């Protein structure tokens, strides 16, 4: 994890795809002062072992494709570093019934 | 019509239509390698005449049966000539009575048959099940008479080079002798 | 030659028969619209084996009438030649464009020209024949022939064969 | 438009609600798998009211001549006063109730009281009342356990979906949270018994009621709920029949679709 | 979040009329505008480009058109949206359709 | 539905596999020459001509013959044709991506312009979905303009690899009416991309290439979206309209097939006449023009092809076009059978699930009942009774499938009826109906009500489900609808049935009340200080119907 | 694919779409002659045979259950519960 | 009269499915159209009487089918053939899920 400042050189990003397995990831300064899972309205959301993933599925016959997904920027999903494939379970409150598990997979 | 156990995928352009000869290509309805209702694969089922006639006659025969579980609410005697008869009634029995292809395939099966016994058609099928052979010549061998390997690989050509002609003769040997008399 | 293949058929049954014995009238339909049946791609059915064990399934019922649709998983007794198959049968039919034989539910016939030289046709005779220098060939008279060609058509299968190849002749 | 875009959704067997291809939208129709028909304003009374007037209601202690269910209320009262095993139950109970509280403060933050939800419990006891002529003198015959057991083993039987694994009989509990919440609320011993004089008859009955009438106001794996939804809205959109900001239908033509350039974008800071 | 807003925003829309309108309508609607994945708009130019079959999208806004290209990159449609079965004059899988109807013939004996 | 059994096995429809079709199908299919653009009049002579409809395609004049196929009109759906063209035409909604294709595609070798070696196009042929596998693919190649004979492969940018040759430049390309134009880059060079070549271009396109492309192999091949053999939609699709006989009476599109097929025709005895070289692809413009209008007439390139008397044209599209047509107005919605309307009024008189229906009506529509013993004689009286007293019928039909009208039949008041025959009946009192008030758009629009056979003529509504139809007397008129299978029905009043529409979903609350004078008066009557004396107490308490009978 | 008459998972209830679309095709087979499995207390319109046929479940049909990905789960109107 | 769009999207609402279909067909359109089993159009020449079947071309007499269809969508498909598009009628799922 690296912290910019005012920017980064669009020649120097293209450098952190260069070395797999490891990854990289890139924040600026203003969009970490304040921590966007705080806000009232952002329920919290959970990574899913490639295990509690395989079950998710098996246990409601769906295909990978059927399931609600969520952004690779979306800004959550960098709070956790969310891969293209992981699942994220969101668990919020409910005025017709308290708590409601939903899942979104990622794309 | 009267589906047949498989679902041939048809992408719209059905041309390929092979030819049907005795090189052991037959319709894609009769390879070697079919499935069966349980869901399994089964060696294709070749009757040779006279060996039908007995697989005919058992069903129709346990038809007969089981048609009058419901109405209350190795020899047999040289049946032959006797045997026409004896079928034609189990016919006006438990046939449509307009198969007259059945009656005619009574008859023929019947006639040219060469054994009587569900015991010498049995060792007929042991014997011959042994050469790793084709289902269909093991068939054309069970109900065609041969005296030579010629005769035969001549008349089943798609035997030709599946078995020496020594062998072959023997098995042909131990035929006419299996051969129930009349 | 002869076959056992397994097939399936669909028999639509109208409430009318939705009855206590409806098994009964299944299979007793299936064999109407089957034993003596013909296509180009089974040949010809013959006999329905097993009577009893008919797998039946349960029937759908279709949805504007009550008809119901069943699946009746079944299993017989095909034959259906092919060219190049040889086979002995009964003569029936002998004209001067030669002899129709009979090999089972099938009749094969004989064209005069594809049959050997030495053999001539007499046309007076009584009944009608095929002479030889030592072979007599007629009505009842057992040949074996060797079908060249098959022919389907509607509820039946014909097909024309060869006695002029070797051990092909009358027996 | 909103119907043609919801057309395919519906509930399936499963009781999740997708769409034609199979994709999940939501995992139990509603968030809570009942049928907007089978529903009413009920309330919620374990969230408002002071600390004090809680205790008051809700709490039994059985060791304390001041706490504890005068034998006025119960045949075996007297014979309880002190009872230690009972005296667990009795706390685990209230540590419940406490529980509730909180989670309900946690979800409902207006304080607003009044929710929709499925069984009517205020008028299924209402009937018991008159259906058995209870009396409000004599004694009830209640065993403390009678109740908190038979509580606890209702909630059991209200089944909304019905897996036999982990992963879905755990959406259950979820599912039905906000139900019980109102049910261990109006199931409590000390109001079970001081307010509405149940007899073992009476309340027996308030639960079987309780379980069958929630076990219908289920979700019918059938129901074309994405037509349904899109009318819903779509009607009341029709007839509307029109303190300064883009307000109601042509603002309901902004909103889906999904218009960058609102006339009016406002935003509140606390 | 956003979700959490879109419906918050729409249920102001009925709520500023005096009307009442069951969350899981509002639910379900602002759902379906969103899973996908970020903000899917109720038009045209949205949810009727999704993977659902053509038949479907036929019934709306671009019709020829959007067949033409149906045909043109071979797509295969699936039968299993309302629209396309009742243009094809077939009972769709829907409430009274969910599910089959059969005669167990066992059971058919017992009965008598 | 059509009537005649056929040995055919019956199923439903599952998948729907859309394709193009190829100029080799066309031909297969057809069955129509259709070398000929006269209409019939073999030299006046009534009949048709082996030339355009019917040089075996359906028919008309009320005769058998569909190529033998007989059965007559009804029942012989068309039978298309064909008419091999001059030269290769554009495919008015295809030349959109013809386009497009070029741009993705360099001529003269025909083959992608980006192999797995160019990295950015790696990450394109894996996007599953020929959808955007393709509006990928062409955002990368729009701009590439040289056919590269080498590239740097996966090591050093020094080392040079060879894939395909020939680095012949690639033209961008712009949309002109209907033909295709591009450049060749001092200054430029501007010539028309002809058809004939566009085709060849294609059908050299590689099957990896066809499919990595938005495509597929079997059912639809670029090379098919240029049309060289037409379809010919037979009569049905384009049928006549007589004044019974020495009249015409022809449709639109046997009109613009008409046109292509003369400009077809001129356009040939060209290239083997007089062929003055480029004074004929003045004469290819018009093909490639009516071709193209045949299918669409609202395209920017103005020209609508009027055709005489300035009348537009319906294109084959603009019968689909949204509403008023085939999609949306005749597939997604009909006009139906068994179907009335008329004005609404209310009567306090009727139980709430109950509906008027005007004895007019009542022996006007109809249901199919089927002859049983637990009927029979009722039925018999029905059908004895006619179709002109009320309680009646008005059609008997026997097994087989024959109509016994009622009217006429010199067996009128005779036959006997037999199990398994029907008796098409006049609607009863309590046959549940489909009752409604457009607009549309609430479960509840649309509600099932017990039929209730009444004089004058108008339905008859109770008031309280006024406000879920919401309708007014004021002259509203409103449709009902007529089941007709016993498990129609059976789906109306098990779940549209008024009494269950009672608690809306919509609201989670009831949606039927108790309005005007019901309401203004039901509080008048409460208050304390209302009073009322034996005399009337009695009367009232005699009208609730469930009374007790307890003063 | 099918499923054990075990590892049933769906609603132990009969939904409304299923009883209502029983009882009409009922009603259509009764209505064609189809045997009737009850004694008719007198009663002669099909969908009330069918009604009655219902309570005493007695009709011997089965509502197979599609799930989303294909599956199904076999009920008799014998097991079903009838609460509606 | 009419059953348009509107009144429909109710009959869903209502998961009226068999009357929707009624309406839809039995008391409307309705109309009875062969197919081949092969490629999925209405080409089939159906002698209903010599039971004849054919469709040359995929060329057949074997595979055939019967299916009962909106006119109307006969129609739509009609046109849409005349404008070069195939539609395929095919009756069985060969693509799962
Ligand atoms: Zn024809
Ligand atoms: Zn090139």
């Amino acid at each position: 994890i690296f912290v910019y400042q005012n920017n980064i050189t669009p020649s120097a990003m293209k450098l952190v795809p260069s070395i797999p397995p490891a990854t990289i990831e890139t924040f600026n300064e203003a969009a970490l002062v304040v921590n966007i899972t705080h806000h009232e309205l952002v329920p919290k959301h959970i990574r899913l072992s490639s295990d509690e993933k395989r079950e998710l599925l098996k246990r409601y016959r769906l295909k990978e494709s059927q399931l609600p997904r969520i952004q690779r920027a979306d800004p959550v999903a960098l709070y956790l570093g969310l891969k293209r494939g992981e699942v994220v379970k969101i668990i919020r409150k409910s005025e017709t019934s308290g708590r409601y598990a939903s899942y979104r997979i990622c794309m | 019509s009267t589906s047949t156990f498989q679902t041939r995928r048809r992408r719209l352009k059905k041309v390929e239509e092979e030819e049907n000869a005795a090189t052991l290509q037959l319709g894609q309805e009769f390879q070697l390698k079919q499935i069966n209702h349980q869901g399994e694969e089964e060696e294709l089922i070749a009757l040779n005449l006279s060996e039908a006639r007995l697989v005919i006659k058992e069903a129709l025969v346990e038809r007969r049966r089981a048609f009058k579980r419901s109405q209350k609410k190795f020899m047999h005697s040289e049946t032959r000539e006797k045997e026409l008869e004896s079928i034609d009634v189990l016919l006006e029995q438990t046939t449509g009575g307009n198969n007259k292809d059945l009656k005619n395939t009574m008859q023929y099966l019947t006639n040219f048959s060469r054994f009587r016994d569900q015991e010498t058609v049995g060792a007929v099928i042991q014997l011959l099940k042994s050469t790793g052979l084709h289902p269909f010549e093991v068939a054309q061998l069970g109900s065609l008479a041969c005296d030579t390997a010629d005769e035969a690989k001549t008349l089943i050509p798609s035997l030709n080079n599946k078995i020496s002609d020594d062998e072959l003769e023997r098995i042909l040997k131990e035929l006419s002798n299996l051969e129930t008399l009349y | 030659m002869f076959f056992i293949k397994d097939l399936s058929l669909n028999i639509t049954l109208h409430p009318s028969f939705f009855g206590p014995r409806m098994k009964q009238y299944l299979k007793t339909k299936l064999l109407e619209e089957v034993e003596g049946s013909c296509t180009g791609k089974f040949g010809y059915i013959l006999c329905v084996l097993d009577y009893d064990n008919i797998d039946i399934q349960r029937g759908r019922i279709l949805p504007t009438d009550g008809s119901a649709e069943f699946n009746v998983k079944y299993r017989a007794v095909v034959f259906k030649p092919f060219k190049g198959e040889v086979v002995d049968g009964t003569v029936v039919s002998c004209s001067q464009h030669g002899f129709e034989v009979q090999v089972g539910p099938m009749k094969v016939f004989v064209t005069k020209h594809l049959m050997p030289q030495d053999l001539t046709f007499n046309a007076g005779s009584n009944p009608p024949s095929y002479q030889s220098s030592e072979d007599v060939i007629t009505i009842k008279s057992r040949i074996r022939v060797k079908i060249e060609g098959c022919i389907s058509q509607v509820s039946s299968i014909h097909a024309i064969g060869s006695i002029k190849e070797d051990y092909l002749g009358a027996i | 438009r909103l119907v043609k875009a919801l057309e395919d959704i519906m509930v399936h067997y499963d009781n999740t609600t997708r769409n034609s291809l199979g994709n999940v939208i939501q995992f139990i129709y509603g968030e809570d798998g009942m049928d907007a028909a089978h529903i009413e304003k009920q309330s919620l009374d374990t969230i408002g009211g002071s600390d004090a007037a809680f205790e008051k209601r809700y709490r039994v202690d059985l060791l304390n001549t001041d706490h504890t269910l005068d034998p006025s209320l119960l045949e075996s009262g007297s014979e309880i006063l002190g009872d230690l095993k009972l005296q667990v139950l009795l706390d685990e109970e209230y540590k419940q109730l406490v529980k509730d509280r909180k989670f309900l403060r946690e979800v409902f933050v207006d304080g607003e009281a009044n929710w929709p939800l499925p069984v009517n419990i205020r008028r299924i006891i209402q009937n018991a009342q008159q259906t058995f002529h209870i009396d409000h003198t004599k004694p009830s015959d209640l065993t403390i356990k009678d109740i908190v057991l038979g509580v606890k083993d209702l909630q059991e039987n209200l089944l909304v979906l019905r897996g036999k694994n982990e992963i879905i009989q755990n959406a259950q509990r979820d599912a039905v949270t906000l139900f019980c919440c109102l049910l261990r609320s109006r199931l409590a011993t000390r109001r079970v018994l001081q307010e509405y004089r149940l007899t073992k008859q009476a309340f027996d009955w308030v639960l079987s009621n309780i379980e069958a009438q929630f076990l219908r106001s289920v979700v019918h794996p059938g129901e074309m709920v994405g037509v349904l939804a899109a009318q819903s809205i779509g009607e009341p959109a029709t007839q509307m029949t029109l303190k300064k900001v883009t307000s109601g239908v042509p603002r309901l033509k902004e909103i889906l679709n999904v218009a960058k350039n609102m006339k009016t974008p406002s935003l509140t800071v606390y | 979040a956003g979700r959490a807003a879109l419906y918050k925003e729409v249920y102001n829309v009925i709520a500023s009329d005096g009307s009442y309108v069951n969350y899981r309508h509002m639910a379900l609607l602002v759902d379906v505008m969103t899973t996908q994945g970020g903000l899917t708009s109720v038009t045209r130019h949205g949810f009727n480009r999704s993977n659902t079959g053509a038949l479907m999208r036929c019934s709306f806004e671009e019709t020829v058109e959007i067949l033409f290209e149906a045909g043109a990159s071979a797509e295969l449609d699936d039968c299993r949206g309302v629209s396309e079965n009742v243009i094809l004059g077939q009972m769709a899988p829907i409430g009274t359709g969910a599910f089959d109807v059969m005669i167990d013939e066992e059971s058919l004996v017992k009965y008598m | 539905v059509g009537q005649q059994y056929s040995s055919a096995p019956l199923r439903t429809v599952k998948e729907v596999q859309f394709g193009l079709f190829s100029p080799e199908e066309v031909r297969a299919i057809s069955v129509a020459k259709i070398r000929f653009p006269e209409t019939m009049d073999e030299t006046q002579t009534r009949a048709k001509i082996g030339g355009l409809n019917d040089p075996r395609l359906g028919s008309i004049d009320r005769n058998l013959k569909c190529q033998t196929c007989q059965e007559g009109m009804n029942e012989c759906p068309g039978h298309f044709g064909h008419i091999d063209l001059a030269k290769p035409v554009f495919h008015v909604g295809f030349i959109a991506k013809i386009k497009k294709v070029c741009e993705c595609v360099c001529m003269h070798c025909g083959k992608l312009l980006l192999d797995e070696h160019n990295e950015l196009m790696r990450q394109a042929l894996a996007i599953k979905d020929s959808k955007k596998r393709f509006a990928a693919i062409w955002t990368l190649c729009k701009t590439k303009m040289v056919c590269e004979t080498d590239v740097p492969s996966e090591d050093d940018p020094t080392q040079l690899v060879s894939r395909g040759g020939c680095g012949n430049t690639q033209p961008t390309i712009r949309k002109d009416g209907l033909k295709l134009v591009g450049s060749w880059k001092d200054e430029p060079e501007l010539r028309v991309l002809s058809t004939e070549e566009i085709l060849n271009i294609f059908k050299h396109i590689s099957v990896k290439d066809f499919t990595s492309l938005g495509f597929n192999e079997v059912f639809s091949r670029p090379e098919w979206m240029i049309l060289t053999c037409l379809p010919v939609p037979p009569p049905p699709v384009r049928p006549s309209i007589s004044f019974n006989e020495s009249q015409r009476g022809e449709d639109d599109l046997t009109f613009k097939l008409a046109d292509i097929l003369k400009a077809n025709i001129s356009l040939e005895t060209l290239e083997h006449n007089g062929a003055p070289h480029h004074a004929i692809e003045e004469a290819e413009s018009l093909l490639q023009f009516h071709v193209a209008t045949y299918m669409d007439n609202d395209i920017a390139g103005q020209p609508q092809a009027l055709q005489k008397s300035g009348r537009p044209v319906k294109s084959i599209r603009a019968r689909l076009k949204g509403k008023e047509g085939r999609i949306r107005g005749n597939l997604m919605g009909k006009r139906v059978d068994f179907s009335a309307r008329t004005v609404i009024s209310g009567d306090p008189n009727l139980e709430l699930d109950q509906v008027g229906v005007p004895k007019s009506i009542a022996k006007t529509l109809t249901y199919p009942e089927v002859v049983t013993p637990y009927n029979i004689d009722r039925l018999t009286q029905l059908v004895r009774n006619g179709p002109n007293e009320h309680p009646g019928a008005k059609y008997v039909i026997r097994d087989s499938g024959d109509r016994i009208d009622l009217r006429y039949s010199k067996r009128a008041g005779d036959i006997q009826l037999q199990y398994g025959w029907k008796v098409e009946r006049h609607i009863m009192d309590n046959d549940p109906v489909l009752f409604n008030r457009q607009p549309s758009l609430h479960k509840m629009s649309m509600m099932a009500h017990r039929v209730k056979v009444i004089p004058y003529s108008t339905f008859r509504l109770n008031l309280s489900v006024t406000s879920p139809y919401n309708a007014d007397f004021d002259g509203d008129e409103m449709n009902l609808h007529v089941p007709q299978s016993e498990e129609t029905r059976a789906e109306l009043s098990q779940l549209c049935a008024v009494p269950l529409q009672i608690v809306s979903p919509q609201s989670n609350k009831p949606c039927m009340g108790i309005v005007q004078d019901t309401l203004c008066g039901i509080r008048k009557l409460t208050l304390r200080d209302t009073f009322i004396e034996l005399d009337q107490v009695l009367n009232m308490l005699y009208w609730v119907p469930d009374w007790d009978g307890v003063i | 694919k099918a499923i054990p008459k075990d590892q049933r998972a769906t609603t132990p209830y009969m939904t409304k779409y299923e009883r209502a679309r029983i009882l009409g095709t009922r009603a259509l087979q009764i209505s064609m002659n189809a045997p009737v499995f009850v004694d008719l207390e007198g009663e002669t319109d099909p969908l009330r045979i069918a009604m009655k046929e219902l309570a005493e479940k007695k009709i011997p049909l089965v509502i197979r259950r599609y799930l989303p990905d294909g599956s199904f789960e076999d009920w008799s109107v014998e097991e079903l519960i009838v609460d509606l | 009269l009419r059953f348009g769009e509107m009144e429909r999207d109710c009959m869903i609402a209502h998961g009226a499915a068999s009357f929707l279909k009624e309406r839809l067909m039995e008391a409307s359109d309705a109309f009875r159209v062969h197919i081949c089993g092969i490629c999925g159009l209405m080409t089939v020449i159906a002698k209903l009487n010599h039971n004849q079947f054919e469709c040359k071309g995929c060329d057949n007499k074997i595979d055939i089918y019967q299916i009962h269809i909106p006119y109307a969508a006969k129609l739509l498909f009609q046109e849409l053939m005349a404008m070069n598009i195939t539609p395929r009628l095919y009756t069985d799922r060969s693509r799962d899920f």
